């Protein structure tokens, strides 16, 4: 494994497994479920701790105005590009005096996050970044990768099991698209009641949810504002 | 460029520097040559051969000038020693900026030892493979300089520098006296030339510049052409 | 030669109450003898409770404006609340000092609420100096309306005149009386007055005309 | 571009510098200096690593560098690498100078020459300064001084002293015959020249092979003297008498 | 066989900071439990030789006059990023005229908890527990040298963290008093010690909405440990 | 074994194995080609649905560099486009310096001299691309470039780039290019990259078709390709 | 599908999902995925299959090596 | 410049330069110190001279204040280096706030640039240990130690150098309060725990002392000779 020790490496099967480990780095965080509707985009993610009497480690944060992302793996470099994030969103709203597209800022995270994935010495950040926002043409949900390779999807799930999560969001998909704000945040929801074993689920105390729309200011709820949303649920099957 | 900045050489286990060793034997396969002071002028004297019948006798120097006084050849690598000429051609500009006066070998020697010393201790590079035979008449005494990729720097009344530096050193301290003319030391420098090289020695395969106390001299393959009579 | 500063002019007024703060400030920004437009409110609502003016050279005071803005959303993407007043009116000294070798030319006024849901109103100069004062008059008109304030709101130098608290609609009819009074003799009075209102349930405004003049 | 790293600074498991022992042992070979501070004067004594026929000598100096007027410094270990620390010493006891108008006290330069040895011991990778090298001098403070440089820049002053390791054995032979400030100009030649007999191997110690300069006290004048070769054969036909003498004991 | 430094995991992770919570484990252990009264915190010194002069090592520092601290581990990294986290929040009342939270501390901290490079150098060797009384209550706060910071109502660190978790998850609940957890706290000191529990050993840091700073001057401590 | 290491070091035969390890990454990607007629230059790339994935309209790999040039890259994609920035901020500069439209050799040279640098030192590694670069000019004609991870860039008629490189260009040479307008061109990259690549291992795939010629009197944009649909009603006509 | 022929699977197992998830193996390893699902069902003595059972032998067969990696997210 | 990390830290939860360059400091000279109530003593043992040569730039034991003393082990040139930065610190300080120096002040900044010169990008650790000893106001004897690690400590008697254990345990049973009673005693202790260390023929027992309203003395070595013979004496009539 000597080719497998810098960025910098091709190896001699063309896979810079720097790369490769990020990725698996950003296997490693807690479940997260992002998707939306014609008008309405949510983003539902899932606590932890690190014991049991210590607080839940939050996960969505606050960007701007209708820009809110999630996040997986590491917090410095999370908190990094959190800082870019809202300094380059300010920057244009300094400027230009407009709110900033999403596309074009989530162009500036890949080609921030570029340099320290070729030059030697650098790593590359480990990020599981789901990004929700408005531009004038309605919501969209982005996700990024270590590798800068950004989507743009429908639907979403990145983190630790999120290919169950996939999976209930692929015989949903077409529902997705015409309804409201409250059936489409439980759908999210219940993408994460299978991504989790079949006793513990959500019992206002691990789950977070970011809701932007065309007159709602992006807003994080955290299970008090969450437990009117909890209700309207039926059990697992047997 | 990178921020490395770390040197490559190395003391050995035993305190040896591997490097300028190596160096040393990099300059002692090149092409050889020979340098006598000989109380008028100096010569010098290298062994400059074509590998083909196709390739120009008019193009590359050996024996180059760097200043209207001091002749300059080496034993090793042209490739280097014609950076480290420029180098000295440079050098020698400022000195006569700032005194307005013609440099003196010693200083000229003093100075491009203490670029090629620093340039050893200086990080991510190698030595240069290159030996110099440092020539000029400054005030009245004319005088020769040899260099080595160590820095050193010594002073000469004959020596050779290249293959068969030993054969030709000892037919130096055999044949070379205190006192000659300078016709006296081109015949002892093409014959101990014309101990390692091949059997045809012409006006092309040698190359011989002199110095006299009214300045530097660089002959022509005319004049080398008329020396071969009654060859070495 | 170049000159880098112009004087736009303007006239900003702030009286802080018992749990309201009134700013009010004219519309019209001028040049020297011409009028380049008759409605450009001097006023700017920051958070829920605070609303600063912002009188004297104009790019300035646009360029100051955006920065405040800008720095609001650095505290609150920072610290999850917004600003106090006071924290606002520290910020706002350290930058209009931190341009002292080359000055902004504004007059600042901040009104607001302060934590307890008092009235405050902090002064500022251009070089950075500021106070806690229950009322004061930025701009052209400032000397025409600081005396009037000290005989009304102030109650100085009467004799056998009671302190009443200053109540709302009088403080109203006050604002409205010192701009068309100032309007007589002022030439950079607007027409527009533009009076913002800051109690302990939002942000109210009110737009009162004046003399065409 | 790390793999390359030669890692010249990092402690070794040992329990000791790696590098600087090596840079040590590289003082070992190819050196040989002593002098003998014992009053009024002090001398440096040094051997020819190349007293090969076909020299010059036209340098009206050797392996002695006159820094100012009132030091000099013998030299032992990588020779250019000494060029560079004389060239830099020089310009510090002169900008010294610059800076008070008064000359250069002895151990501030040494000092001075010990932190920029160091400065490369410390930090990067760099080589080390393979070169040890000594220093005589004067002061207003204390008269006439002997130090002794390390690669290390540990340094420290002595009154009979050894670079190289043909002189461990001098230093052995230095204590045996030791005196309590006896230089008179002569007694400490033939000391000197004593030693030199002794510990290089070269039978009977040609006079071209050797040098010795010294350096007396004159008071405007302070004079370093590098003298010449005659009186040096006449000191060697002098110690030679006096072995000669010396050996009527068996 | 040497790496880069920046370099993750086959697994995952990255391996100096791995490392760093490796080494976190050698130091010595402390407690500080949160409780609406005010948070009180505990600590042990290791006093090794009684050559030793043991009033002079300091594991509770001073942040701000509410703001405490503590340290584990290595001394003089947690030194500089004392000094660092006072600065800046002597930066934070001097432009905002306010008192710095203690999350925004810890943020301010946790944002260079992970610059280490070859330009622009290790990671940090220290685990913190940050304390304190805002605005919103008591805190207590704990970090880390990987930067992930979080909240935690009563934690323990270092050496003797496991037991001490589960000890103390075994006496703590919700509406705990103050000398209560004080005692509470220096009864687990004293079963994860080595040494006797003396005058000499642990030494407390509480601070309160009421006891406005954190004070703690000696032979208090007497009359709590003969109160065992 | 050690020189496969750095982009700096030779081989005892002599070549350089991170470049050929780099060429070698691209041809895992999909296939990508390009061609042009005697008008213009047209574009296409074949993008692959997996199930769900995306959204049909992300990370387009046909970019748009200036306002007559756009990439048609292939391979590693974030690599792609930190070159396709450098490349619009070459034009930028040529834009703002001379006053006219980048010519697209000028253009394809600074960008292979750029790649080329990164080839050269060991703190960098090469890039993991090989893209199109196709333009029109009513004084120039069209110009239909191509450039690999080495730095080798010179001109085609037609090429392509990805895993089907030969089976991809076995017929675009049977096309010709003096009597074709670009609008049949269209459909025959279309029935062709339809019928290249079978459903074996992936399933269900997208296409995407870049155009710029004198049709689009000298604009690059993608084409209404709802509009007029030619693909399709061919290439389902294209399997007997 | 061809591994678990002789087993006796509980028909609610997707195979697309642990294709989905098992990256980058080769057949052996999926046949180990396969065979360790088997037996970590033979832990608990259940008699047929599960999709968890799946779940677990893919996280078996992934071979980490942690060293209670945790403190994510 | 070197765009480089030396130190790393070990797998198993060290920095291998920090714990592995106390050995270098392991391998020096010894060198104890206590501090009476009223007199302050410290000097180090094995000058391990050449007893014929000069001895004045062999010096150990230095000074950065009229207030303030040096001691240390390891190597010496890294004391230069840090005595050299460390006077002009303390002489930066006087050129600030007007007192003299406190130690407290001054073995913070040896221990803080001893880290922040660990931390950094390619620079060895110091391989020394140091004794900072002063009496600052109201004459308060105080002395700390320094370590590579950069740790400034608070003791009241040394244990550093060779065979410190064998030092400090003999320090254990002779912590007597009795022996800083009179500074003659302090004096001879010192010379005791010395005696209890190395030969110390009383060549290369190098001590100085400070009675703190006063500077540095280094002693001559033949009042130490008396101090070694009354100690003989006294170890003759324990018998």
């Amino acid at each position: 494994n000597q080719y497998d020790n810098d960025v910098t490496v091709w190896s001699p099967q063309g896979r810079i497994h720097q790369i490769e480990y990020a990725m698996e780095a950003v296997k490693q965080g807690s479940a997260t479920v992002g998707l939306k509707s014609k008008t309405h985009a949510v983003l539902v993610a899932l606590k932890r701790a690190q014991s049991e009497l210590a607080a839940h480690q939050k996960k969505i944060l606050h960007v701007d105005n209708h820009i809110g992302i999630s996040i997986a793996g590491l917090t410095a470099d999370a908190r990094l590009l959190c800082n870019f994030m809202r300094q380059e969103c300010l920057d244009s709203r300094f400027v230009f005096d407009r709110p900033l597209p999403v596309s074009r800022l989530v162009s500036l995270i890949g080609s921030k996050t570029q340099i320290p994935t070729q030059r030697y010495g650098r790593r590359p950040y480990g990020v599981g970044l789901l990004i929700a926002g408005y531009d004038d043409m309605g919501p969209h949900i982005f996700q990024t990768c270590p590798s800068a390779n950004y989507f743009d999807c429908r639907a979403m799930s990145i983190g630790a099991r999120s290919q169950s999560a996939r999976t209930y969001l692929e015989r949903h998909m077409s529902e997705f698209m015409e309804c409201n704000l409250n059936e489409l945040v439980k759908h999210g929801l219940r993408a994460l009641r299978e991504t989790l074993p079949a006793e513990q689920d959500l019992t206002t105390k691990n789950v977070s949810i970011g809701i932007v729309g065309k007159d709602l200011e992006f807003t994080i709820y955290d299970d008090d504002d969450v437990s009117p949303f909890l209700e309207g649920l039926e059990e697992r099957p047997q | 460029e990178r921020g490395y900045s770390f040197s490559l050489t190395t003391f050995s286990p035993s305190g040896k520097l591997v490097q300028i060793e190596y160096a040393l034997a990099a300059v002692a396969g090149g092409a050889p040559s020979v340098g006598i002071k000989a109380a008028n002028g100096v010569v010098l004297a290298t062994e400059k051969k074509q590998k083909s019948i196709l390739y120009d006798e008019r193009s590359v120097h050996k024996v180059e000038p760097i200043t209207k006084h001091i002749g300059l050849v080496y034993s090793g690598m042209g490739p280097d020693y014609r950076v480290l000429v420029h180098r000295a051609r440079k050098l020698a500009q400022q000195y006569y900026l700032v005194y307005q006066e013609p440099i003196p070998t010693a200083q000229l020697v003093q100075r491009v030892a203490s670029v090629m010393q620093e340039y050893t201790q200086s990080g991510g590079v190698r030595p240069f493979g290159v030996s110099l035979l440092i020539c000029g008449w400054n005030e009245g005494r004319p005088y020769l300089f040899q260099s080595d990729p160590s820095g050193a720097y010594f002073a000469w009344k004959a020596t050779a520098m290249g293959k068969n530096y030993v054969n030709g050193k000892t037919f130096l301290e055999k044949r070379y006296n205190e006192d000659l003319e300078l016709e006296d030391a081109i015949h002892t420098a093409i014959l101990t030339l014309k101990e390692s090289f091949e059997g045809q020695m012409t006006e092309d395969n040698i190359e011989v510049g002199i110095c006299n106390e009214a300045g530097f001299r660089r002959l022509t393959p005319t004049e080398v052409k008329d020396y071969l009579a009654a060859i070495a | 030669r170049f000159s880098p500063y112009v004087f736009n002019g303007g006239t900003i007024l702030a009286i802080a109450g018992e749990d309201f703060a009134i700013v009010a400030s004219d519309t019209r920004l001028s040049e020297g003898f011409s009028i380049h437009t008759r409605d450009s409110p001097k006023c700017y609502k920051l958070t829920d409770k605070t609303v600063i003016g912002c009188s004297g050279f104009h790019g300035d005071c646009l360029t100051l404006t955006k920065i405040i803005e800008a720095r609001l959303k650095m505290y609150k993407h920072s610290n999850n609340k917004a600003m106090t007043t006071g924290a606002i009116a520290a910020m706002l000294s350290t930058i209009l000092y931190s341009r002292r070798f080359f000055p902004y030319y504004v007059y600042n006024i901040i009104g607001g609420l302060d934590e307890e849901g008092k009235g405050a109103v902090y002064s500022f100069d251009p070089v950075g100096s500021y106070q806690r004062d229950s009322f004061k008059a930025g701009g052209s008109a400032s000397a025409m309306l600081q005396p009037l304030l000290d005989n009304q709101v102030g109650f100085k130098n009467m004799q056998n005149v009671e302190h009443v608290p200053l109540s709302l609609d009088r403080a109203m009819r006050l604002v409205k009386d010192v701009f068309i009074s100032a309007a007589e003799r002022d030439v950079y009075t607007g027409d527009a007055l533009r009076i913002c209102i800051v109690t302990k349930e939002g942000i109210r405004e009110e737009t009162v005309s004046l003399r065409k003049d | 571009s790390r793999r390359y790293d030669s890692r010249t600074t990092i402690f070794s498991p040992e329990g000791r510098l790696y590098q600087v022992e090596y840079a040590m042992e590289a003082i070992g070979h190819a050196g040989t200096c002593l002098g003998i501070l014992a009053n009024d004067g002090v001398l440096l004594a040094a051997e020819r690593r190349n007293i090969h026929k076909l020299l010059d000598e036209v340098f009206f100096s050797e392996k002695i560098y006159k820094l100012n007027e009132d030091m000099a410094c013998s030299v032992a270990g990588i020779t250019s690498d000494a060029n560079v620390l004389t060239n830099e010493l020089r310009l510090i006891a002169q900008r010294y100078l610059l800076q008070y108008q008064e000359p250069i006290p002895c151990e501030q330069l040494v000092t001075a020459l010990c932190d920029i040895k160091q400065a490369y011991t410390q930090f990067g990778g760099k080589r080390p300064f393979g070169v040890s090298l000594l220093y005589i001098g004067w002061d207003k403070h204390y008269g006439f001084q002997l130090y002794q440089s390390d690669p290390s820049g540990n340094y420290g002053g002595w009154k009979a002293t050894c670079i190289g390791n043909n002189s461990a054995a001098a230093v052995s032979m230095l204590k045996q015959d030791y005196k309590e400030g006896e230089m008179t100009l002569k007694s400490a030649l033939a000391l000197a020249i004593k030693v030199l007999n002794k510990t290089m191997d070269v039978s009977k110690l040609s006079a071209e092979k050797v040098e010795i300069a010294t350096l007396t006290r004159e008071n405007g004048k302070t004079v370093i003297r590098v003298l010449k070769q005659k009186e040096v054969e006449q000191l060697i036909k002098k110690h030679e008498e006096e072995e000669a003498k010396a050996e009527r004991e068996k | 066989y040497d790496r880069g430094v920046n370099t993750f995991s086959p697994e995952g992770r990255l391996f100096q900071v791995e490392y760093a919570i490796e080494a976190i484990k050698l130091g010595s252990t402390a407690i500080g439990i949160q409780t609406s009264e005010g948070v009180c915190l505990a600590v042990e010194k290791r006093i090794t030789s009684p050559l030793m002069e043991p009033s002079s090592i300091e594991k509770i520092v001073e942040i701000d006059a509410h703001i405490g601290c503590a340290m584990s581990g290595l001394i003089a990294d947690a030194k500089t990023l004392i000094d660092k986290a006072r600065v800046e929040t002597q930066n934070h009342w001097f432009t905002y005229n306010e008192t710095m939270t203690v999350e925004s501390v810890t943020q301010a901290v946790s944002n260079l908890a992970l610059q280490f490079g070859e330009e622009d150098s290790r990671p940090f060797g220290v685990a913190l527990l940050f304390g304190g009384v805002d605005e919103k209550g008591p805190q207590l706060f704990h970090m880390d040298p990987s930067g992930t910071f979080v909240q935690c109502d009563a934690r323990a660190i270092g050496s003797a963290s496991e037991g001490a978790q589960s000890s103390l998850q075994e006496v703590y609940h919700k509406s705990m008093t103050l000398k209560e957890a004080i005692k509470s706290s220096l009864i687990i000191l004293k079963q994860v010690m080595e040494e006797k529990l003396n005058a000499t050993n642990i030494e407390l840091a509480t601070v309160q909405p009421g006891q406005n700073f954190h004070m703690f001057t000696k032979e208090e401590l007497e009359e709590v440990i003969k109160d065992i | 074994t050690g020189y496969d290491l750095s982009a700096s070091t030779f081989s005892p035969d002599g070549r350089v194995f991170q470049v050929e390890y780099a060429m070698k990454a691209v041809e895992n990607s999909s296939t990508a080609i390009g061609i042009r007629c005697k008008d213009g230059v047209v574009f296409g790339v074949e993008k692959l649905v997996l199930s769900k994935l995306y959204e049909e309209g992300s990370n387009k790999r046909l970019f748009n560099v200036d306002r007559h040039v756009g990439m048609a890259v292939a391979g590693l994609l974030a690599d792609a486009r930190s070159l396709a920035d450098i490349a619009r901020e070459e034009a930028s500069n040529f834009r703002s310096n001379f006053g006219y439209n980048i010519p697209l050799k000028h253009l394809a040279d600074r960008v292979a001299m750029y790649v080329h640098a990164y080839t050269l030192y060991s703190a960098v590694r090469p890039f993991g691309c090989s893209f199109m670069l196709g333009s029109y000019s009513v004084n120039d004609g069209a110009q239909l470039y191509m450039i690999d991870p080495s730095g080798v860039s010179y001109g085609y008629w037609g090429c392509a780039i990805g895993k089907a490189r030969q089976a991809a260009k076995t017929e675009i040479e049977k096309l010709q290019m003096k009597e074709m307008t670009c609008r049949d061109i269209v459909k025959e990259v279309a029935k062709i990259i339809y019928i290249v690549h079978d459903e074996v291992k992936d399933k269900a795939f997208e296409l995407e078709l870049s155009w710029v010629g004198e049709l689009t009197n000298g604009r690059h944009e993608i084409v209404p390709k709802d509009i007029r649909e030619e693909a399709e009603k061919y290439a389902k006509e294209s399997l007997k | 599908q061809i591994h678990s022929r002789k087993m006796n699977v509980s028909p609610d197992v997707n195979y697309e999902e642990l294709a989905r998830c098992t990256d980058d193996f080769n057949g052996a390893q999926c046949k180990a995925v396969c065979v360790e699902a088997g037996m970590i069902a033979l832990r608990r003595g259940a008699t047929e299959l599960t999709h968890e059972d799946y779940m677990e032998g893919i996280l078996e067969v992934q071979a980490k090596k942690k060293a209670n990696l945790q403190y994510y997210a | 410049s070197y765009d480089r990390a030396i130190t790393v830290f070990s797998p198993d939860g060290h920095l291998f330069q920090v714990e592995y360059a106390q050995e270098a400091v392991k391998k020096g000279s010894t060198a104890v110190g206590v501090r009476g109530r009223d007199i302050v003593v410290l000097g180090v043992e094995k000058k391990s001279v050449a007893k014929l040569q000069d001895e004045r730039t062999v010096r150990k034991i230095c000074a950065l204040d009229d207030n303030v003393c040096m001691a240390f082990a390891g190597l010496t040139a890294d004391a230069r280096i840090v005595i050299n930065r460390a006077r002009v610190e303390c002489q930066s300080h006087r050129l600030t706030v007007e007192d003299p120096v406190t130690v407290e002040y001054i073995t913070r900044y040896i221990a803080s640039l001893k880290q922040r010169y660990t931390q950094s990008n390619g620079r060895r650790p110091f391989g020394i240990s140091a004794l900072i000893v002063g009496f600052d106001f109201d004459g308060t004897p105080r002395l700390y130690q320094t370590d590579p690690s950069g740790t400034y400590h608070a003791w009241k008697a040394n244990a550093i150098g060779r065979g410190a254990k064998s030092v400090r345990e003999f320090l254990e049973k002779n912590y007597t309060d009795e022996a800083i009673e009179t500074d003659d005693l302090t004096i001879k202790l010192v010379i005791k725990a010395l005696l209890e260390v190395v030969q110390s023929g009383g060549k290369n027992i190098e001590l100085a002392v400070m009675r703190r309203d006063q500077s540095l003395k280094i002693l001559n070595p033949e009042e130490i000779e008396k101090y070694v013979a009354e100690i003989e004496k006294e170890k003759e009539e324990n018998e």
